[PDB]
């Protein structure tokens, strides 16, 4: 429906669903093909 | 918590003559009709 993002579906998936699919029974390693949302704090050089 | 997420453990038995099964069947029923992201889950001597 075009409501998330590429970066909004990592998030939901790193937050919601890989943990509970990394304790899955017979799961290994689980690799996110994404990132987790983080607070980005992007600094401007000339305003600091 | 349970399973990694926000929980409250609820205790509770089946009434004089009606079997365990029944009364886990009421809970499951009752347990659908709760707000929107409300799910449950059962532990241990009713996950045996």
């Amino acid at each position: 429906d075009g409501t998330m993002t590429q970066e909004d579906i990592s998030d939901y998936v790193a937050a919601n669903m890989k943990d509970a699919i990394s304790r899955t029974s017979g799961v290994g390693d689980v690799q996110l093909f994404g990132s987790q949302y983080a607070m980005r704090i992007w600094m401007n050089p000339n305003e600091l | 918590r349970y399973n990694g997420l926000p929980s409250m453990e609820i205790l509770g038995q089946a009434a004089p003559g009606k079997s365990t099964g029944e009364a886990m069947e009421l809970m499951e029923q009752l347990a659908s009709k709760l707000p929107t992201g409300v799910g449950y889950d059962w532990t241990g001597m009713s996950y045996q």
